């Protein structure tokens, strides 16, 4: 019954489809992620 | 300029391969000598 429900969810509509939310996930799990995404050769052991 | 050692030919196995390469030279040439003079054939 509370009057917050259309507006909400057409906020959550309108940041989708903008594109918010990836970035903001992007922003808090890929970004501010300390590993993102060569070495040399050894020799060989015994 | 990373001067390449003398020696740097060998980096490709490790000292112990060496090492044991030589040992088991050592070794495979004395059990040669051995079954090869040993019977009073």
């Amino acid at each position: 019954g509370s009057s917050l429900g259309t507006p909400v969810n057409l906020a959550v509509l309108k940041l989708s489809e903008q594109g918010v939310l990836d970035k903001l996930k992007n922003k808090w799990w890929y970004d501010k992620g300390e590993c993102g995404a060569k070495e040399k050769t050894s020799a060989l052991s015994l | 300029k990373s001067k390449p050692g003398v020696f740097s030919f060998l980096d490709p196995l490790a000292y112990e391969i060496w090492m044991c390469i030589v040992f088991a030279y050592i070794g495979v040439s004395v059990v040669l000598f051995l079954v090869s003079r040993f019977s009073p054939y």
